[PDB]
This record gives C-alpha cells, structure tokens and sequence, in this order.
C-alpha cells in the first residue's frame, strides 16, 4: 500500500457491511466496481424508438419546431421493434459472446444499448458508443421497411438529428449520460459533463445513491485530469471515501443526529467536536475566548470537513425538500467553519467559491438555472476538484417538486433506460462489495 | 422572345450579343471605368493623409485591358460596375447580415409556465402587453429596476425590438398591434392556415439586437443580450424579487430551452459562437427570404430570391470574408443574381418539368434526375456556346458551374417536389459540365462535386442529412464558393413549387415577416440594388456621437 | 461554538446573531396579517398556494436520508418557496449583509440564504418564512431607519442618511413620522402601496446602533485595532494559500 | 496636498464630502439629467418614427431620486454624466476594441527562409519595401494579379494597412521609413535596447485590416484576411506563379506557424474565435496599451493606464456584451478609471512600499504580502469610511473590493517585482475587506476570489499559471465583473516598478507603437475623454456609401 | 532559465530560474515514474534519451481503461515532471507555477 489509512464501510440503511478496508481499495485505480461504472457509462445508449418513429410520421427533424412538409414517412417502427432491435445488435455486436446488450423497454418503445467494452479499448474515445448505435437502427429499421434510397436520409435525421451541419447531435432521439467530446471545458473533463438530474434519474432520487454515483465520477474524472497524482492523491481518494462513500458511517450518523431539529450550524458542531474525538484536529493556540485549531493532517481534515459538507445539504435541503438552498449550504457551511476553528475550509476554498458563483448563477438574470442542470464540466462548478457537485445531486434527490427543469422534465428518456442498469442505480452497493473483495491485494 | 440576358449584353458590349470577336487594349485601362477613376483618386487622398502608400493602379497589372462590365441586378433595371456589389461598399448587403445575425427567436412558453406554477401568478393578453412595453424599453439597453443606471442612446439603438407571434388569433388579435408579427396580414390565406396551425397557441418572441452592438461584438452576442434584458422585463413586469431562485428558470428558457438561434456554432478549426453564416443551415436561409409569401405564383422567382440572399452571405460576407478575406468573391456571387442569366435557364426548366410531368408530379427517383438535371445542364452551356458576351460575362468557368448546376437542380426539385433528387441533380449537371467543356471551375471548386453523388443520399454519421438541414458546416460544403447559396434556392424550389409555406422551420419564416426590419426580405436583389445605388440607409451608425 | 474571533463589541454581536442560544432583543411587536402585508407574497385570508402536492399524498421510495430528516412545516404542505430580502446601512445598521446569512444558517432549517454588498435574502417553504420574518422584523436584527425589507430596487446600503436618519429608498417604502418618532411601512417589500401603513417603531438612537452594530468603521470600532480578528483571516489566507500548492 | 478624488467629490454634491447627511427626491427624477432628457425626447422620436414603443422613463422605477453623477474621468480634467462612458455612446471605446481585434502580427522569418530555399531568390531591405509598397494597395481590398477585378472603395478600408518592425537597427534603417515602426523613435533607450535585443534579427509585420470589415465580421477573420492579402503581395513582388506548390507555404506561414493572435480561441460554451476579448491574456493587454514607453518614470500611472484599459474592454465590451448585454457593466468599469480614486490608493501603497522598502526590493514572499495589502485594503477601507460622498460615489460593494483590492495588489507587486505575490494580496485584500464590513461584491463577486489564494501558487492543470498567463478564460475568472481589467494592472505594476520594456510579449508592445493607429493607446483615458465629449473620430463608417 | 514560457516570443522578466533539470534527468524521471505508474512494475515506461535531454513516457493502460478518452496521458505526465522538477531542487512556492508554465504553457488560458 502507498497509504496506511483503512476505512470501514456501510450500505445506505447505515449497516456495516466491511471494516477495515485499505484507502486504495476504493481507488478508481483499482476498484474494479468503478473501472465497470464507467466503461457502463461510456458504452450505454438509451434509444427512443417512439421518438424516431414519431419524428418520422410528421418529418419534424432536425431540432426543435423544426419540419420539412413532403418527407413524412409512415413506418411501424415500435410494431416492428423486437426484428430491429436484433437486426440492430447484430451490427453493434463484435461477436456473438461478447458483452453486447440491446434490450427493449416500455413495449418496445425504448431500447437500452450497451455497445460492447472491447470496442473502446480500440477508440481514443466514448463516442462510438452513440456513433455505432445510431447507424446500426438506421440500418435496421431501413432494412426492417425496405425504405428507398431517396427517403432513407429521412431516417437518419429522425435519429441523429442536424450533425454534421451542427456539432452535437441536434434533435437526436437517442440520448447518453456522457455529452460531446468537443464541449469540455478542458481535455480529462469528460466524466464530469454529465447533469445532475441524469445522476439522480439513474439513481432513483435514492440520496445516498446519487451522491455516490456523483462522487464516484467527479473523483475518476480528478484522475484522468493528473489532479489526483502524486501529493493530492490521497487528498482526492479521502474525499471520495468519506463525501461519497459514507466512510466510517460519518455522514450518515450526522444525518442522523441533525435530521430531526438541526441546522447548518448544527452540523458543523458535531463535525468539529467528532475531528477533534478523532485526533484529526488539536487546539494549537488559545486567544482572547477563542480556540485555534491545527492539524498535522490536512488531506484528513479536509475529508472530514466533505462528510460535513454533504450532511449539511442532506439536512437543510432535506428540511426545506426544496434544492435550491444548496448553494448557500455550500458556501455558508465553509465560510462558517473556517471562523469556528481557524481551519481551511473543504478544498482549500474551492467549495466556497464554487458555490459563489452557483449562487449567483442559480437566483440572477445571467445564466445557470436550477441545481439540476449544472455539472462538474459547467462553467459555474468546474472549480471545486470533485467537493461540490455531489452535493447538488444529494440535493435534487431530496427534493418534492419546486423545480420547473426537473430530473422529470430534463432526464426521463436516460431514467428509463439507465436506471435498469444495477451498478449505475445502485453503486454504493457494488463499489463497497468489490474494495472488500481486493481488500488483500492492496 | 428575347432570351431573358439579352438587354443586359446588350447595355453591356457595343456587339450584338451573338457576336464572335471584339476589340481590346484600347480603352485605357481603369480610366474607361468611373468606378475605378473614384478609387485612383481616393487612394492618392488616403496615401497623402495617413503617410503611407495605399490604392495605386500602377502595382501589380493593369486592371482594364478588356471591357470593364456593368451588371443589371437580376430583376431590377439598375446596372452598376461590380465593385458596387462588393459588400464592403454596398450598406444594404451589410444590413441584411445584420437583421439575421442580431436575430433571435425565445419562446414565452416556459416562461408563462414559471410564472403560473413557482411563481402562483397569472398570465393573460393583458399582463403580455405590458410585458411588450416593458421590454420595448429595455432591449435597446435603457434600465426598469436599479437606481443610477446608465443606458444607451435611444437614437443610436432604435433599431431595436421585440415583437411577438402565436398561432392562437384570438391572442394575437387583442395585444397592441404595435407588437404584434400578424400572420394573417403577412401570409397569403392557405400559407397562414399552415403557419398558424405549426405555432398553435405557443407564443414566441422576436428580438432584435441593436445594430451598433452586433457589429462592435459578435453574434453569439444576441441570445444572451436578449436573454438579460427579457429577464429584467419579467422582473418588472410580473413583480418577481429582483433576482430569487425562479429568475434562474427565466434565463435558463431564454438562453437555452426555448431559444432558436439563427446560426448553431461551429468547430475550432473555423471557431466562431452562434449567429455567425457558417451555422445558418440552408432551410433557415431560405425561410428568412421572405419571397415565399410574395411571389408565391411564380416558383421560380421564389427560389431565385433564395439563391440571390445565400450566394451574397455565404459567398461574399462568409467565404469571401469570415474564412478568407481581400478583394473577396463578389462576381462568384453575382453570377447567381445578375444580368437574369439564372433566371432565363430557371424559367427554361419549370417550362420543361410543367409541360413533360406537371409540377411536383414527376417521380421522386434517379430516373428523373437523369431527365431532367441533363436536359437543363445542356440548355444552359448552349447559352454559352450561342452568346460569345455571355461567355465573356460569366468569365469564370466556377460562376457557369454554379448557375448551370443551380438551374439544373432547381427544376429537378420542381419536378419531384423534393429536395434530394434536386440535389443529386445539382452534381449530375456538375460532371456533365465537366465532360462538355473539359473544365469545371477554379483548382477546388468540385471537392464536394466529385464527392456529391455518393453522399446526396448516405446514412452514415457525418455524410447523411436532408439537403434542407445541410448547410456551410456540412463536411464537404465547410470551404468553397459557388455552391452554398445555390443550394439554399435548391432547398427552397421543391417547397416553392408545392405551395409549402416554409422550408425547415416556420418560426423563422414568421420571424422575418417584418416591415420593421431595417433591410426589406420581401424584395432582397431590389434592395441590393438600393445599397450598390448608395441609396440604402443602414443603421448602427456612429454619425450622432463624432463631430460634424 | 464559538462562532467568530475578536474582543471588539463587534465580535461580540458576530457571535451573538450567530447563537441559537442567545435571545435576540425583542424591540418591536407586529402582527401576524401585518407580517404577510409587508412580504406581499398573499393576501390576509387566502389559502397558501402549492408548488407541488402534500408529501403525504406522494408516496415516495425507501430513503433512509429522507426518512432522518424531518421536513420544515410548509414543506409537508407543499408550499411555495417565497423570500424576504432586508438592506442594511452601512451607517452602523445592527445586522448587515453576511451576519445574516451565517446567523439565517445556525438558526433557521431549510434555509436558502444569499448575501450582496446591498441586498441579503432568504428564501424558503411560505408558512415557515412567515413565521422567521415576524422574527427577523421584530428583532434587534432590524432597525426602521438603518434597514429596510426591499424586494427590488435596493439602493442605499452605501448612500448618505437623509436629514431624519433614515437610509435612502427610491421607492420610499419606510416613512418617517415626525408627529411620533416613529416608523411606519407604507408599501409592501415590492414596492405596493398598503391599505393601512404598519408601525415599526422608533430607530434606535445612536448610542444603542453602536451598542448592537456588526460593522466595523474607523468612527466606530476598526476591524484593524481587532488584531485576533486579523490574525484568523490572515491565517486562513496563508494556510489556503499552502494547501493550494502542496 | 488633497486626496486625490476631493476635487471630483466636490463637483458632483454640494456637501462637504466628509458631511454624513442629505436631500433625496427632490431633483425632479431624469428631469435634473442632460443626458437622461436628451433620452427621453430621443426615445419619443424613435418610437413615432418607427410605431413601436421605445425609451420611456415612467416604465419601470424612476431614476434619479439621488444625485445623477458626473464622473471625473481620472488624469483628466472631463466631467461627464455615467452614460457618456456606455461604451454605445462612446466611440473611443467602440474604436479601441476594432483597433485590437483588427489587428494580427505576422512574421516574415519563414517566409523569406521559403523565398531563399525554396524559390531560390534573394531578400534584401529593397525586396522586403517592394513586397510593403504592393502589400499596402493589396491589404485593404484591391487587386494585383487578375484580370476584371472589383475592389473595396480605399476611402472606407483608409485604416488598414501593413508596417514592419526588426531588432537589427541597419536592416530597419534600410526599409522605407513609411513602412517601418521605428524602436528608437518610439521607446526610451533602455527599454528599446530591451526590445531590439528581444527580436534580433527577426522581421515581423503588423498588420491592420479594415474596420468596416471587422464590424461587419469577427475577430478570427483577421488572421485569415491577413494572410490572402500577404500571399497575393507574395505571388506578385517576388514573381511567383500566380498559384503553385509553393504558395501554400506561404499562406500556412502566414495563417499558423508565424502568426500571433490578440487572442486565442474560446471553449464552446462560451464559443468564439481568435481575436475576441476573452482570448486575450492580461500580459498582452499590459503591452498593448502604450502607456510604458511614456509615462514610465511614473510606475502607478502606467499601472493605472492599464487597468483602464482592460476595465472597459473585459467588463463594459466583453462580460456586459459579449457575455450578457443590455444596459451591462458601465459603472462596474468606470469605479476603476474614474475620480481619481484608485490613483489616491495605489499612490499611496508606491509610497507606503518606497518608504519601508523600496521598489522592488521587498523579499518574494507571503510575509511582503501580508505586510503590504493589508496595510493598502485598511487605507482604502478607511477612506470610504471618511468620506460619506465618496461611499456614495462608488455605492456598489464590488466596485469599491475591485478598486481597493487592485491598489493593495498593484503595491504588493511594486514591493516584491512579482505579479505572482501582488495577485495574493488582491486575494487577502477582498478576504480583509469581507470581514471589515460584512459584505464585498454582488450574489456571485468572489467566486474566484474564495478560490483565489488555493490558485495563486497551485501547480496544478487546469490551476496553476503566472498571473501574466492567465485572461478571461483562466476558469474561475471566466464569468465576473471587476476582476479582469485590474489583474492586467497586477500584471504590469511589478514590471512598471522593475522598468521592463514589456509583461509579456515584446511583439506586441512593439505592434501598438504605432500612431497610424485611430484610437491613441499611449493615452487610454484621455481617449475615452474624448469619446465621452463626442470628439472621437472613428473608422469604419458608411457615410461615404449612403444618402446624404 | 529564459523565463521564455506561454507561447511564440513570450517572456516574462524577472521570472528566470536557472535549475539543472537535464544534470538529475535521472533522479527527475524516477520521481515522475514512481508517480505515473499505478503499481510498481506494472506497464509503466519512463526511458531517457540524448543523455537525458529527452524522456519517453508511457503512461499505464489501467489509467486509461477508467477514464473517458486519452487526455490522462498529457495531463499526468505533465503534473508528475512538474511535481518532481519542484521536489528535485526545491523550488518555492512562489517560483513553482514558472516550472507549470514551462511543462504545459499557457493552458488554460488558452
Ligand atoms: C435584478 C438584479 C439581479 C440580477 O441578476 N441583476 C440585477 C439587475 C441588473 C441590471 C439592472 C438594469 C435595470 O435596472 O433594468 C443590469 C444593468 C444588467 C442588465 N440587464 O443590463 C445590472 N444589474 Ni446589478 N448592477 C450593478 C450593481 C448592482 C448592486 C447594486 C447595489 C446598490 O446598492 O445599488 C447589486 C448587487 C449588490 O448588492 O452587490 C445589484 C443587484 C441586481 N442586479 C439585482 C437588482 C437589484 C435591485 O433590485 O435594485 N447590481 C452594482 O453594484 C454597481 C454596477 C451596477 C451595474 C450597472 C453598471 O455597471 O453601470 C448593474 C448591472
Ligand atoms: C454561465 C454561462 O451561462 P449559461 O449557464 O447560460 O451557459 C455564461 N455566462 C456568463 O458567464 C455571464 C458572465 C457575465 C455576466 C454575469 C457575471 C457578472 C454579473 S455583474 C455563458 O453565457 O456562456
Ligand atoms: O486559382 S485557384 O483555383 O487556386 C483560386 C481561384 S479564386
Ligand atoms: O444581484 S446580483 O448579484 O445577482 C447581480 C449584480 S449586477
Ligand atoms: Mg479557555
Ligand atoms: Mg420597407
Ligand atoms: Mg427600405
Ligand atoms: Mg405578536
Ligand atoms: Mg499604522
Ligand atoms: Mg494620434
Ligand atoms: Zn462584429
């Protein structure tokens, strides 16, 4: 092992499920439950067999109110969608055994696509994954009709949308968690250019589970960025751990103890009282009234701090069932604990400023919207190395209904398809059994 | 009677048009032309003032060994040299870039929704009218909440608006008509039935950016110029707090969710935001000319228009221009919208589609493009054969590619009512050219000629679209002129020839259905004539703010 | 807790806006109707409108996160989420700008709390912030003169009193009563004029504004001469700036 | 002597600016404002003339229940009301932008290496003033090779223009002095020596295209316009066919591999091309404006000339345009130009610095830091609070944590001659001035600031970078208002303090050296002064094109 | 030891840093090696060549099958060099991000 560190780890009702599990057993690096998260999440595809169909009856394609009167083309696509889908796999398919997956969904309406691994470990990238599966079901579904020559670019609008005159796949009616490679803010940005409403549509508004899945790619994502190499790594891997993992049951037991009557401030009391318990912090110097902090370990202070930070959204947007106050939890919770006890705040800062400009850019004329719609990839939350963004999912799973762009209004064709997915729905579960099972080879 | 060319050679050579052989090397030079005597003096009185040499006739070679032409705007009677094309010199071609790239269109309909379910509010005829005026003042850039703010010159920005339209007439009848883009006065009866039933109750916005702004920026700048100012009018107007968390669903449904941008943005290699021609796909092109609803009885006039707008923004302001710059490519352009060449083998074609098949009543398959892309291409090169001045006008054998082609898949999309077949037309006329004369156009005018057949009608990923979704950014099209304007009348002819109100998107074809436009899109080669006049008043100009 | 450093009163009063514990002084009463007057947000004797449906009605899936945290009333309810929004002179006003939303965060639940240079906001489930607001507006957090509850058009946390000590307001919604030295709200927080005005009491005089102030200024207490105050923001720079680089 | 914002304080109330109290809402609203009224009758013609609702001062709140302010325009003795500095009703302001984004610096290293080695033909200083003479009739539009060319009219392109700049003084003194920038005329003789030694040998161009052309298209057509004109000068000065092998390693010389853009390419979200505001970084925006080459015994006012410089053009044009719009970001600019106030503060931290230290000769390190802009934030804080006029003048928390911070950060790098320990200081400055008053910006001002002192030293991707590096798409600065325009002072102040010739790049300090410029960037407030008056006389415009 | 960092001419006065990266190549590729790998002896390859004047690096395989698309291989070969030029002399604080420039250049401005 490079680190000594070890953690023990709980399911989302709180049970202890593995103690003492080494720090990089919950590694991307290593864990092989994150290594299948997100080969799943660059190979899925959701199709929308409905949608094309529909688009073709009316000729509407191409983007929105967009129509091209004389193209209207009747073909009974979800009627037909058992011989399209297999027509369809057998092109997406490398062989025969492989890990290809086409499955039908909502009466043959929806089809969920998982395009096999074995053809990204030949890509420089994710995006065979919707390239392959658009071309194979506009193969299949001319073949399926015998459509001309001269209406099958009807098809392929239907469902690809206005690529290549426009770069992204403009009124496509298939659709990915992951977005286009030429819309990162930086090169390694592609694990964090996925919505927060797609994470908590995935993950069934179970709050743990959308914060897990969350952190889970933010922190792969401070990987495949070099931000997590050499003297932060272990940084990121705590953070990991204990904000999106529940290590040590921390944030779920000060969910529990603040969940009733507590508060922002509540939270950070116990949090401070429970590092100090811990050794994790020390009072370095007393002044008038006033105690001053200091710990010999900042990577353990500032994971401590993460734990605090989640259960704090968990109880005060918990409280309100209402998301929007995200921004300020995770602003004032930082702002607030630095003048507690003399520490930096979570990410050195980075979370309190992030959360700034979220604010802002989530109450004002200028840009933004609702918690949902942002990302680790937006330009309002890239800043934070992976402390914040998880947060804003725990947020959106617990709220009741004050959102306009809602997980239902924004995500509904990703939640039926991706949530079928075990260990995209239900990551907690997956990544905590695999750290166990290479627990001995660390 | 007369081929349609015929007085346009005529005004332009002492010879009778069918004549072999003239004279050259005796007019002098540039002093035969006014223009170029404007622009000798001009270059000594610039050189004398800034101190360093600048327009010179003796550099470089002698311009004016032949005939120096004029060019009739297609049309029109008005006949200038062509350096009152250039879109440098000529205000009515730079105001209609204008009027599109500080064109958006942002839906109401999330909005009213914000208001009715966070907000608990109510929205009625009445509340959007004094939304409309609230707006109608903050656009230009003048101030509705915070105190000490400073604002724009409202004669420099007048220019500036919002209008609305809706399907639902009821609506639309009782709001001011001051803001109202009404669709049964603008539409011929049939056209407004099908436009009003594609809008239906939606209600959309018009806004329009000031000029003074759009070209000291860039037009990536209008959805968000638009989207602050709709946000602080919705502040205003229906007594929201000056920025709570609902003011974030106002800005995210103008900036992304209910916004038509006029152009999608495009790859780094030819980086540019949204709103610029290179994202203009051909569809929106033509359904921002708005001959459609003027000339609806005349198809061929319809399409021309189209050809006439995308060949002087594609080819003169965006290729000529944007991706390369100088002298620029005014006569690739004009070829397409000048002297009526284009138009006399246009109209050749319809006759010969409505007499063979009827309009629209050809077939939709190969069959017909081999008839008809074939018969038209060899009528058009025996112009050229039986006119020596016609040869000699369209001099260069990329403008005779492009109009030949334009004609030939024009009236291929007349035949079939569809747009593909016209396009597979377009490159079958291209090598059949080819053959004939033994040259096409300049060293790289066919790339996407010689790759055209094969991907008019492929599926694959970055090969297959509908011509009326295809546009500058289409792969092979991303570099040439002589082509992307040629193709906006190509997807414009099928939908002429139907009666269809719209090509690709209806709100755009309403949108531009505005006499309050600076440039006037009913009548786009009249008013490059106005601007080659120097008749045309532009806006965004700078005279009320400089000393006299 | 221990809240924020210093020995100044200004500390001091940091500290105390932030303390559960600590009584916030009562200096006004007003009545529950006058309360809904002034946030404008419904009339006296409607029904609170919903954003969504009660969440008894939704039955909702398994979430022991969920099940932990006890929703605030008006989100049992279905509420919308509406706002009250207060300026603060920077002429000693008792509360200002960022003492309310780290005090709104260690008192209130469920609370959305923003802060500007001239303008601070909460905004949370309507029943609740009717309930917070009476307190925010009877409390030593608010002052008739030096504050004002303004939903729009702020301007005058930074402007010059007028000649009756009262901040400036474009919309003018806070008069003052020479006849009885007192304060009255002639328009609700948008600007609207009320049927009948509500009394909001005396200001405070200028010995007790700098009794209860939470601003620091050369003619009252300087943040500079609060050197433990320094010292921690200082230390928070340094140990930022280190931890950023390794 | 008086703080240095006393005078200006003095104009603008009739108070003491030291008394506490005052008279509001007896001005009569707009009605006590020249400007506002000439606004109101303007918005009254606008809205008859063309039937639509315009400018209306009783829409939404009314303005001017305070004193509408004057502002000193600061070095100046100019008064203008807010509006005025609008960068829409400010010509200067328009012209200094199409001044940057129309210009593009190209060497001549490559392309005469593919002359010699390639073609097999000499350069020498009369080739190279052949190749400028014909470069200067080809740049703005007009032709040197075909036959029956059409042109751009010389007196609209009179601005665009090519000059050469090399360190090797003989081969300079050899050229045509028309064409040159001439380093010894133009620097004193140490920072020419600097700059003579930072070139060589080398030759560059400066080349400036049309301003008509740049408003009417974008930044990222510079380089390319640039390029044509280049490779067309090429083909006829040294004799080239007129189109062969060759000639493409002239244009990929031109266009990439010996170009230097103002600015760089933007992400998608904020999609742009080159030479767009957000593509340039603070050190070239430090060298392009002129004030070091003038005013450098004075090390704060070359700082100061910059932060005007970037304030306008990164807040008013770029982040209130570009990014938003609308009545946008005027006095968010104008707090750090203006009233001489952040002059009072940063004279006053060069002196505090001078007399504990000395220039430049503090130790680099966080203990200079600590010392110096806590010391600098307490004095502006303190004036503020001294000065009740002077809070009111500067009302919004973010003008004043911009202006403060950009004194106490400008004092830091004068103190340690590096931009990396000034930039910690601006951030402990707004972290001090958060704590002193319990507020610092607007909802969403110190985003960076909170990640500011974690940033300045990281290492990291997409984090660590000299501040010299870093512009507005350095990712926590890509957003915000009052940031920008000041760390392209902090960026020039320790070099100011030093003497260096330049920031960040000696091309470009080089390339704005030049009085056949339009606007005058060796007096960056003075010109906007002079645009606020309407004396400025811009390029670009269509009088000469449109009715008289 | 120019300063000369950001891109064609650039400079920065004042900023120059004289370090013998190429005298402790060998001691500076090991440092970055024990950084890029995942485990030791694992695919990793960090090879000097032209006496230490250059290096090729290959990042392990394992990074990249959890990650999107191929950036890790840039991204963590510059942090683990700049990481270890700054640990091999020392360098300061203050003085570090002149060795990030100096690796990477003037992302991400640009
Ligand atoms: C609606 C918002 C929320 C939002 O997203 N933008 C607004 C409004 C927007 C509008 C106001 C124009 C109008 O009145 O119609 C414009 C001009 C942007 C635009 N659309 O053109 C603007 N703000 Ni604002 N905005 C400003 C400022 C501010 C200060 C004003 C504080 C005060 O005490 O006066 C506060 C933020 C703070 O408290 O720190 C502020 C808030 C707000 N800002 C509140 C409205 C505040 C109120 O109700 O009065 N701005 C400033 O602090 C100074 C510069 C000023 C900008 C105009 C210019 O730069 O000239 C303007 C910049
Ligand atoms: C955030 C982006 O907007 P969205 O979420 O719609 O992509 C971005 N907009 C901005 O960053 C606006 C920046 C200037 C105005 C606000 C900040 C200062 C106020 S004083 C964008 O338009 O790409
Ligand atoms: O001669 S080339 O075809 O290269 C260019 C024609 S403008
Ligand atoms: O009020 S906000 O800070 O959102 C905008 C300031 S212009
Ligand atoms: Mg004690
Ligand atoms: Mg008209
Ligand atoms: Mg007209
Ligand atoms: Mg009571
Ligand atoms: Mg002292
Ligand atoms: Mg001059
Ligand atoms: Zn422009």
């Amino acid at each position: 092992a490079k680190f000594e560190d070890k953690v023990d780890l709980y399911d989302d009702r709180g049970n202890l499920v593995e103690e003492q599990v080494p720090l990089e057993a919950l590694s991307p690096l290593r864990n092989p439950a994150i290594k299948s998260i997100v080969q799943g999440i660059k190979r899925t595809v959701a199709v929308n067999l409905e949608g094309i169909e529909n688009a073709l009856k009316t000729a509407k394609v191409g983007g929105p109110a967009c129509k091209i009167m004389g193209r209207e083309l009747d073909l009974d696509i979800v009627g037909n969608a058992e011989s399209i889908a297999a027509a369809a796999k057998e092109m997406i398919q490398v062989t025969e055994d492989d890990d290809t997956n086409v499955e039908l969904l909502g009466g043959g309406k929806r089809a969920l696509v998982q395009v096999p691994s074995a053809r990204f470990d030949v890509a420089a990238e994710y995006s065979a994954a919707p390239l392959v599966t658009a071309t194979a079901f506009v193969q299949a579904i001319i073949n399926e009709f015998d459509v001309s020559m001269y209406d099958a670019n009807m098809v392929k609008a239907a469902v690809l949308g206005r690529y290549p005159q426009s770069v992204e796949y403009m009124g496509a009616n298939i659709a990915t968690m992951l977005d286009i490679p030429q819309k990162l803010e930086g090169p390694g940005y592609a694990l964090r250019n996925i919505m927060v409403n797609h994470v908590v549509a995935a993950t069934l508004k179970n709050t743990l589970q959308a914060a897990a899945l969350s952190t889970i790619l933010e922190q792969t994502a401070m990987f495949e960025m070099g931000d997590a190499v050499g003297a932060f790594e272990r940084m990121h891997l705590l953070g990991l751990a204990y904000q999106g993992m529940n290590a040590d049951n921390l944030v779920f037991d000060l969910v529990k103890a603040n969940g009733k009557e507590g508060t922002v401030g509540s939270v950070i009391a116990d949090l401070v009282e429970r590092a100090l318990e811990d050794g994790v912090i020390k009072v370095e110097k007393e002044l008038t009234d006033y105690k001053v902090y200091g710990t010999d370990d900042l990577a353990m202070w500032n994971a401590y701090a993460a734990a605090g930070l989640m259960a704090a959204t968990m109880v005060n947007q918990g409280a309100a069932r209402a998301a929007q106050g995200v921004s300020s939890t995770l602003l004032y919770y930082n702002d607030l604990i630095e003048f507690e006890t003399g520490l930096p705040s979570v990410d050195f800062g980075k979370v309190e400023g992030t959360a700034v400009g979220f604010s802002f850019f989530s109450h004002s004329i200028y840009g933004g919207g609702g918690p949902g719609i942002f990302n680790g990839n937006h330009i309002v939350t890239r800043h934070s190395k992976g402390f914040a963004i998880p947060c804003v999912a725990a947020a959106m799973a617990l709220d009741a209904g004050t959102q306009m762009f809602s997980p239902e209004a924004t995500s509904g064709l990703i939640k039926e398809v991706f949530s079928q997915v075990d260990e995209f729905r239900e990551p907690l579960k997956y990544v905590v059994e695999a750290a166990a099972e290479i627990k001995n080879e660390i | 009677a007369d081929k349609l060319f015929i007085n346009a050679l005529k005004k332009k050579f002492e010879e009778s048009p069918e004549e072999k052989k003239t004279t050259f090397y005796t007019l002098g030079g540039w002093k035969q032309s006014e223009r170029k005597t404007e622009f000798v003096n001009a270059g000594k009185e610039v050189a004398a003032k800034r101190g360093i040499p600048q327009y010179n006739p003796d550099i470089g070679t002698p311009l004016g060994q032949r005939v120096l032409m004029p060019y009739q705007v297609s049309t029109t009677d008005t006949y200038v040299e062509g350096d009152d094309l250039h879109f440098v010199n000529n205000a009515a071609m730079q105001q209609m870039w204008d009027d599109i790239r500080r064109t958006v269109i942002v839906g109401l309909n999330h909005a009213h929704a914000v208001i009715e379910k966070r907000l608990g509010k109510e929205v009625t005829p009445e509340t959007i009218t004094h939304y409309l005026e609230t707006v109608n003042h903050a656009m230009p850039g003048a101030a509705v909440v915070q105190e000490h703010m400073v604002e724009t010159h409202p004669a420099l920005v007048a220019d500036s608006y919002v209008k609305v339209f809706t399907g639902n007439d009821e609506i639309a009848d009782e709001i001011d008509p001051a803001f109202v883009i009404d669709i049964n006065k603008q539409f011929p009866e049939d056209q407004a039935e099908t436009l009003k039933a594609e809008v239906g109750d939606g209600i959309w916005q018009v806004v329009r950016i000031p000029t003074i702004v759009s070209r000291t920026c860039d037009g990536a700048t209008t959805s968000r110029w638009s989207a602050m100012q709709i946000g602080m009018s919705m502040i205003s107007a229906y007594k929201q707090a000056a920025g709570e968390a609902a003011t974030g669903d106002f800005a995210y449904a103008a900036k992304h969710a209910e916004v038509i941008h006029m152009g999608t943005y495009l790859p780094v290699r030819r980086a540019r935001g949204e709103n610029e021609p290179g994202g203009v796909p051909f569809g929106y092109l033509a359904d921002i000319c708005q001959s459609s609803r003027v000339n609806y009885e005349d198809p061929v006039r319809v399409s021309l228009d189209v050809v006439a707008t995308g060949a002087m923004l594609y080819d003169q302001i965006w290729l000529g221009s944007y991706m390369s710059g100088g002298v620029g490519f005014t006569q690739y352009a004009t070829a397409a919208y000048t002297d009526n060449i284009l138009d006399d083998f246009t109209y050749f074609g319809k006759e010969y589609v409505e007499d063979k098949y009827g309009l629209c009543e050809a077939p939709n398959n190969m069959d017909t493009v081999l008839d008809v892309a074939t018969e038209v291409t060899f009528y058009g090169l025996e112009q050229y054969e039986e006119y020596p001045a016609l040869l000699e006008d369209q001099f260069g054998g990329s403008q005779r590619a492009a109009v030949v082609a334009a004609a030939a898949g024009c009236s291929t999309a007349f035949a079939t009512g569809n747009a593909q077949t016209g396009l597979s037309g377009w490159y079958l006329s291209m090598y059949l050219h080819k053959e004939q004369h033994s040259r096409l156009g300049f060293y790289g005018y066919d790339l996407q000629d010689q790759c055209g057949a094969s991907n008019v009608f492929s599926i694959r990923g970055d090969e297959g679209l509908p011509l009326e979704l295809r546009g500058p950014n289409y792969p092979n099209y991303a570099m040439n002129v002589g082509h992307q304007g040629e193709y906006a009348g190509i997807s414009q002819a099928p939908h002429a020839a139907r009666g269809d109100a719209f090509v690709f998107n209806p709100l755009v074809k309403i949108a531009f259905a505005d006499d309050n436009l600076v440039f006037d899109f009913t009548n786009v080669r009249g008013e490059f004539a106005k601007g080659a006049l120097r008749e045309f008043e532009p806006a965004g100009e700078r005279a009320l703010i400089t000393p006299a | 807790a221990q809240y924020y450093p210093g020995t100044t009163k200004v500390a001091q009063n940091r500290r105390n806006f932030c303390n559960p514990e600590y009584e916030l002084e009562k200096l006004r009463e007003i009545s529950d109707e006058d309360v809904v007057k002034i946030l404008g947000h419904r009339a006296p004797g409607e029904e609170y409108p919903s954003v969504h449906p009660p969440l008894e009605e939704m039955d909702e899936p398994e979430d022991a996160i969920r099940e932990m945290v006890e929703p605030i009333d008006g989100a049992k309810a279905g509420d919308r989420v509406r706002y009250i929004q207060f300026t603060d002179s920077m002429y000693f006003a008792p509360a200002q700008p960022y003492v309310r939303s780290r005090a709104y965060l260690c008192r209130y639940r469920g609370a959305d709390a923003g802060t500007l240079s001239g303008r601070q906001i909460i905004e949370t489930r309507e029943r609740d912030l009717e309930k917070i607001s009476k307190e925010l507006l009877e409390t030593e957090f608010f002052d008739p003169a030096r504050s004002g509850v303004r939903g729009k058009s702020v301007h005058g946390h930074s402007l010059r009193l007028d000649e009756d000590g009262m901040m400036f307001d474009m919309l003018r919604r806070q008069i003052y009563n020479k006849d009885t030295g007192r304060v009255e709200m002639v328009k609700n927080q948008i600007g609207d004029e009320l049927d009948e005005p509500v009394d909001l009491g005396e200001p405070l005089d200028e010995e007790t504004l700098m009794e209860k102030t939470t601003i620091y200024r050369v003619d009252g207490e300087a943040y500079r001469d609060d050197v433990e105050a320094v010292e921690i923001m200082q230390r928070i720079h340094v140990l930022r700036s280190q931890g950023g680089f390794n």
